[PDB]
RNA sequence: UGCUCGC
């Protein structure tokens, strides 16, 4: 739904780097690299931030509003 | 062997619900097949008249 | 120098899907039922009349369907979406109106527009509100864009009709009796009546059994009653070989035994053996004779078509079966059922067509009967059906069909259960599958493992490895990923062709040229179609016609040269599988096609229309050569595989790498993946349903196969990627278990909602009384409500976002006891449940009944703890067995603690080397930021995931130095780590939490009532019962069986050996000999029963020294 | 006593008393819902 | 009534699926089974 | 009663 606060495994705040990659998104940048100019090096944090899935705005799309 | 007298068991066996939802109430089928003996007894002896 | 290889290729699979593939079947089916059928049927009852007062009719013209609509308002319609018909717990149907013109009073009266029913619309239909619509409206109509669509609403529920399976009509079977007697059967049905007729070799001699003869007769004397009379005409056509006469000499010998020597004696002979239908109404007028030849033309083999009683067809068919028979007699070539070129598949259109004939022809019958008691006798005021026109029976017939499940057909006989069946919501993959299954004829009740083998006639057609684990496996199936179910055609173009072909005639010739080695028959539906020479030309020109145009693609043809028939198959149900056309060690589509095909020039009709890929049936492929691969393709090659990994299903889908794994492990995993946690849709919070599950933070799959991609599956994720480490820790993973991190869960791992319904009605009774809702009632005392009506608002109404303990009302409902004061009792909802639920919402609505809907939305947020079933997406189930801290796990050098320790053992018995490479892929992703792919057949090889983890600083086996957290110390082995996308399952440990207290008992037994939600407790079986015995714990057995479930005191006379009462004992007026003694009350039940079954039991009792 | 509703698509507060058909102005939806309460919830951040 | 106590506080509360009229002063189980 | 499941 939501992209979560805490990393699973680890536990670093990875909740404040989610718009900031899609802004990474929005530009040029390809997925490896945006990690990388994150400050992502374990692979958990990778992990967390690739395989989420963006399904807020698509409930809010259908919130009462 | 020959039975002339049938032995109506009692309502324990025979268990009956209430459904007050709708007008009506869920009997087992032997209270059924009871009535529809009896009911057949009646219209022999309304026959034999 | 190898062949070149079109790498493109595969892309002709999701232009495929854009016009077919996994749902589009019976969207279109119920399309063309909508559109075709029922106005053939309609048009096959146009005209209804009784047989008084003649020059009086009722003709129709033409029906519509129209768009769904509502009956809510007072005598108007209105637009409502399927969402709300979700919500209001009624149908999503369309009004079915007709225009007509009859006969009031001799005057013609027309109407153009008159409703007469109401027809369930499926979803994503033609004249479904879904279709044609934009993400956008399907959010502004509350309904998720990836919904697969395609089942019906009914009264709130989401009903799908499986794809029926049955054998194919009409066709000659060749099979062993239960003492060994190789016979013959055919099920010659038409759209009136289906007629099995048999042929056995009992004694050496063949006699033709059916249902309408009252003994089985010899075959000769139906030749000759069929208008050969000729012995030698019969023996040419049965077969000119030596071993066929000496076989048929014994039948022609017990014929001459007999004086039937011509067609009438014959017919006679037959009469003879023909029994009324129980005194038929109606003057015989002697009959037998005629009956007979009626029976012989019209019920003894319907598709044999006579065309002035000329038998010549029908005797060619029998002849040609004894021919087989007696072929058949020697080599055992025995046809198996489990066959699927002789199955054809029934979709909803074919079953809503009966269904709709059958209420078609039941209300005219209705209406004809109301004209024949109206018309003659009422009065001067002239009859109208117009005021009898029934519009609930039509409507009622088809909610209360496709609800239930079970169809009647009396005018077919067909008693069929189980045809439709709850849409599954325990996520998209589970509905998504479900959607395409298939049940069986069989329709399991016992151990027939003959249909439950995998038949090597399933490939590219369903799915091997998705099946039900259980009592349902192998009857229950899947469709392939690419997959096809033909319509019915019209059979004139194909009739015309062959003949144009030089097909002669078999009325022109005798049977002795059936004998021939190089004459072929052509058959058509199971007609005999006629004779050819030379059908490699033959069947090579249909061929070639059909990839030209001017026959239909779905049209099959097939050649058996054991039995040296060319079939010709266009009946509907068949499957077909497209295939690449391959001519001279070449493909016919070239890496030109696939870059017009990608940059939009043409679409798969245009490769369908220039001979590029073609639909091959089970039959036709049966005589191809397919290859797998471009390497692959040698000189005898008709047909190319377009992809490997379509041979799985929508299921097996999911599976990453699953030719690296054991079948039983694939099997395992569909089965836990229909029952995969995780989100639904895009409405899914609008959406109540009675139970639902979600996940927390979803997560789409590292490794995702082709598949996924094709579902769209990684929109809509059912599990989460975890970092597993495959060890043994702390001995709590032996079997099967898990270690899970608590560091882990507590940051929001696994977390799961679960979203129950509470639905309450308020409806009007016949009486003018109506339920109402009591407000809280406050405790004078504290001025406040009280501990159960805490919840509740000022309405009575329990308001969202508060919490809902055990025993607490959720509706103040109380309800009048008459149906001169009003007395209400109170019946309140009340919420069961072992732990606390929050209300998200609550619905009010209003159908046309006034009865008031209320349906409150608990949520319940769930943390995984010990007893949660936990899948890996290979069949690896297992169940958390301890939840360790942070500090407790192991660590690598950069610091990651893995979430999950999953046991080793469980991969040498299992052989699950796919798990291994999935998580060697997925490591590989994370660390250079890409999706590997896992497609079967395929997908990353090793060896680039391997320098993908040599590059980037990590080991090339995913074996990395750890140091054990708990000494300290590192560990003499490497730890095997890596990201792993474990999805958890429904099974939780504490909805199947169960302990029973003394509590409620049966009314009939008083035992504890069965089920957990009937508050019930466990059963001792059986087999525990001989547990016990074997034990020889007699005390233990006693209390169990008789003290703690059963216990009772019951009076019994010492005299006459019966049951008292109260110490007294009725049958003697005596209460002296009467005696208290234990027993179970079932014991007491038993000899009840027996004495109402004049069984009367006798006790005689005794002193226990 | 105001008893307020929300509607389906408007979700505009409509109130309504007892006995009442259940409908919404500027519109003829059919689903109403009740409004969130005002009391105090406490929750647990476990 | 309560047989004991004499009180009519008597109070319908199942206990772990078991339904049982209880006196709700001295705790003596008035009525239980359904 | 039906059916989908859980081993
Ligand atoms: N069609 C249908 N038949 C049912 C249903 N429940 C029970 N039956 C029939 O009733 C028989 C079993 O009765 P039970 O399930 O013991 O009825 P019960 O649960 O004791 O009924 P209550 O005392 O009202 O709870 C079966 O043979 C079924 O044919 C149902 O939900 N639908
Ligand atoms: N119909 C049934 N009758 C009795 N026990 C059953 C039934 N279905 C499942 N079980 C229980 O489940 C167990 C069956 O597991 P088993 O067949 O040994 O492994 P499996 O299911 O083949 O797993 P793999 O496929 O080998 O990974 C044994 C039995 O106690
Ligand atoms: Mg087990
Ligand atoms: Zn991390
Ligand atoms: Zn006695
Ligand atoms: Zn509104």
């Amino acid at each position: 739904m939501i992209i979560p606060v805490r990393c699973f495994t680890c536990g670093k705040i990875v909740g404040n780097k989610w718009e900031a990659y899609l802004g990474l998104l929005q530009a040029e940048y390809t997925e490896g690299d945006a990690l990388d100019a994150l400050g992502l090096k374990r692979y958990c944090c990778r992990r967390m931030l690739l395989a989420h899935v963006d399904l807020i705005e698509k409930l809010l799309n259908y919130a009462p509003l | 062997l020959i039975l002339t007298r049938l032995l109506v068991p009692p309502l324990c066996i025979r268990p009956s619900v209430v459904s007050d939802l709708k007008s009506g109430t869920n009997e087992d089928d032997l209270t059924m097949k009871l009535t529809e003996i009896i009911f057949l007894n009646d219209v022999i002896k309304k026959h034999r008249i | 120098a190898p062949i070149p290889t079109v790498e493109e290729k595969w892309r002709l699979l999701p232009a495929f899907l854009k016009v077919k593939g996994l749902v589009k079947q019976h969207i279109d089916s119920f399309n063309y039922f909508i559109n075709v059928e029922i106005k053939k049927i309609m048009k096959a009852n146009e005209k209804v009349t009784s047989d008084a007062d003649p020059m009086w009719y009722l003709k129709y013209l033409n029906i519509y369907v129209g768009l769904p609509d509502v009956e809510e308002s007072f005598n108007v319609t209105r637009p409502v979406s399927p969402h709300e018909c979700r919500l209001r717990d009624m149908t999503y149907s369309a009004p079915i109106t007709v225009d007509i013109e009859y006969t009031r009073g001799s005057q013609r009266i027309i109407r153009n527009a008159l409703p007469i029913g109401r027809m369930p619309i499926m979803l994503r239909s033609s004249n479904c509100v879904l279709t044609g619509k934009t993400p956008a409206e399907f959010a502004k109509l509350n309904e998720c864009p990836l919904d697969p669509g395609g089942y019906f609403i009914v009264k709130g529920v989401e009903k799908v009709i499986l794809i029926q399976e049955q054998l194919s009509k009409n066709r000659i079977i060749v099979e062993a009796d239960r003492k060994g007697a190789v016979g013959a059967s055919v099920t010659s049905s038409t759209h009136e009546k289906k007629s099995r007729t048999n042929m056995a070799v009992k004694q050496g001699r063949f006699y033709l059994r059916h249902n309408t003869l009252s003994e089985d007769i010899p075959i000769v004397i139906i030749f000759k009653a069929m208008g050969v009379e000729s012995d030698q005409e019969i023996v040419q056509m049965i077969g000119t070989e030596e071993h066929v006469m000496a076989a048929f000499g014994p039948s022609l010998e017990e014929c001459q035994k007999a004086q039937i020597f011509t067609q009438m004696q014959a017919l006679k002979y037959i009469g003879n053996k023909v029994r009324r239908q129980r005194m038929w109404g109606g003057g015989p007028k002697k009959t037998k004779i005629e009956e007979a030849r009626e029976l012989l033309a019209s019920t003894i083999l319907t598709h044999v078509p006579v065309k002035e009683f000329n038998f010549r067809a029908k005797c060619i068919y029998t002849a040609v079966m004894v021919r087989r028979v007696i072929l058949a007699q020697g080599d055992n070539k025995v046809d198996d059922r489990d066959y699927y070129g002789n199955k054809r598949l029934e979709l909803a259109g074919q079953l809503l067509s009966l269904l709709f004939e059958d209420l078609f022809k039941k209300f005219n019958s209705e209406m004809k009967k109301i004209a024949d008691q109206v018309i003659p006798k009422q009065r001067a005021a002239q009859f109208d059906v117009v005021k009898h026109m029934r519009q609930d029976q039509i409507t009622n017939g088809m909610v209360n069909a496709i609800s239930t499940g079970n169809w009647s057909l009396k005018r077919f006989k067909m008693d069929r259960q189980g045809v439709t069946q709850v849409l599954s919501r325990l996520s998209y993959i589970s509905a998504l599958g479900m959607m395409t299954r298939i049940s069986s004829q069989f329709e399991k009740t016992r151990k027939v493992s003959g249909p439950r083998s995998l038949q090597p006639s399933q490939w590219g057609m369903l799915c091997p490895s998705d099946t039900p684990e259980g009592e349902a496996c192998g009857l229950v199936k899947n469709l392939a990923l690419m997959t096809h179910i033909t319509t019915d055609m019209e059979d004139g173009p194909i009739v015309k062709l062959a003949s144009n072909l030089g097909v002669e005639d078999v009325n022109l010739l005798c049977g002795e040229e059936l004998s021939y080695p190089n004459v072929f028959l052509v058959f058509l539906n199971g007609n005999i179609l006629g004779v050819i020479r030379d059908h490699k030309k033959l069947v090579n020109t249909f061929r070639l016609m059909r990839r030209a145009g001017y026959i239909n693609e779905f049209v099959s043809i097939s050649t058996n040269l054991t039995d040296r028939c060319v079939y010709i198959s266009s009946d509907g149900g068949r499957l077909c599988r497209p295939y690449i056309i391959v001519k001279k060690q070449k493909p016919a589509v070239t890496n030109k096609h696939m870059e017009e095909l990608a940059q939009g020039y043409r679409n798969f009709e245009d490769f369908l229309h220039e001979s590029l890929v073609e639909y091959l049936d089970v039959n036709e492929e049966n005589d191809c050569n397919i290859a797998l691969y471009e390497h692959t393709i040698n000189k005898d090659t008709t047909h190319l595989e377009i992809e490997p990994f379509t041979l799985l299903g929508v299921c097996a889908g999911l599976i990453p790498y699953p030719h690296h794994n054991q079948s039983p492990r694939n099997t395992y995993q569909c089965a836990m993946g229909k029952q995969a946690m995780g989100t639904i849709g895009y409405n899914q919070r609008n959406r109540i349903d009675t139970l639902m599950y979600l996940l927390a933070y979803p997560q789409k799959p590292m490794v995702k196969t082709k598949t996924i991609e094709l579902i769209e599956f990684e929109k809509l994720p059912a599990g989460q990627n975890a970092t597993v480490a495959v060890m043994s820790y702390s001995g709590y993973d032996i079997e099967d278990a898990l270690v899970l991190n608590k560091a882990s869960l507590d940051r929001g791992f696994g977390r799961c909602l679960v979203y129950k319904n509470a639905k309450c009605t308020l409806k009007r009774y016949t009486n003018q009384t109506f339920d109402k809702v009591m407000g809280p009632m406050l405790d004078a005392a504290t001025r406040k409500p009280i501990w159960r009506h805490e919840i509740l608002d000022a309405d009575g109404i329990c308001s969202p976002g508060e919490k809902v303990e055990n025993k607490q009302v959720l509706v103040n409902k109380s309800m009048p006891t008459v149906t001169q004061q009003p007395q209400y009792k109170d019946v309140p909802i009340t919420y069961k449940g072992a732990t606390d639920s929050y209300i998200e919402k609550v619905m009010i609505s209003s159908n046309a009944e006034d009865a008031f809907l209320i349906k409150m939305l608990l949520r319940q947020t769930r943390r995984p703890e010990i007893g949660d079933k936990f899948s890996s997406r290979h069949g690896q189930k297992g169940v958390c067995g301890l939840i360790v801290p942070q500090e407790d796990m192991p660590f690598c050098d950069s610091g990651i603690c893995p979430d999950i320790i999953m046991n080793p053992h469980g991969f040498p018995s299992r052989m699950t080397v796919g798990k291994l490479i999935e998580l060697l892929a997925g490591k590989a992703g994370v660390l250079d930021g890409r999706f590997h792919y896992g497609t079967a057949f395929g997908g990353s090889k090793v060896k680039d995931v391997c320098e993908d983890l040599v590059r980037h600083g990590y080991n090339y086996l995913g074996k990395d130095y750890v140091t054990s957290g708990i000494t300290g110390e590192p560990l003499e082995a490497y730890i095997y780590f890596g990201p792993v996308y474990y999805q958890k399952l429904k099974h939780m440990v504490l909805d199947k939490m169960h302990a029973r207290a003394r509590g409620p008992r049966a009314v009939l037994t008083r035992q504890p009532t069965e089920g957990r939600s009937r508050d019930g407790g466990l059963r001792l079986g059986e087999m525990e019962r001989d547990c016990l015995i074997g034990y020889g714990a007699s005390m233990l057995l006693l209390e169990r069986l008789m003290i703690s479930s059963d216990a009772f005191e019951v009076d019994v006379c010492g005299q006459c050996g019966l049951l008292g009462y109260s110490g007294w004992c009725h049958y003697c007026k005596s209460s002296c000999h009467v005696s208290s003694l234990r027993i179970p009350y079932a014991c007491k039940l038993l000899f009840q029963e027996l004495q109402s079954m004049n069984i009367i039991p006798r006790l005689k009792l005794s002193k226990y020294n | 006593q105001p008893m307020i509703y929300i509607c389906g698509e408007c979700h505009t507060e409509n109130e309504i008393k007892s006995r009442d058909p259940i409908r919404c102005r500027e519109c003829g939806y059919r689903i109403m819902y009740k409004k969130r309460t005002k009391r105090l919830v406490v929750f647990d951040a476990r | 009534r309560c047989p004991d106590c004499g009180s009519t506080e008597l109070v319908e509360d199942s206990h772990y699926s078991q339904s049982q009229l209880v006196c709700s002063d001295c705790g003596c189980v008035v009525t239980e089974g359904v």
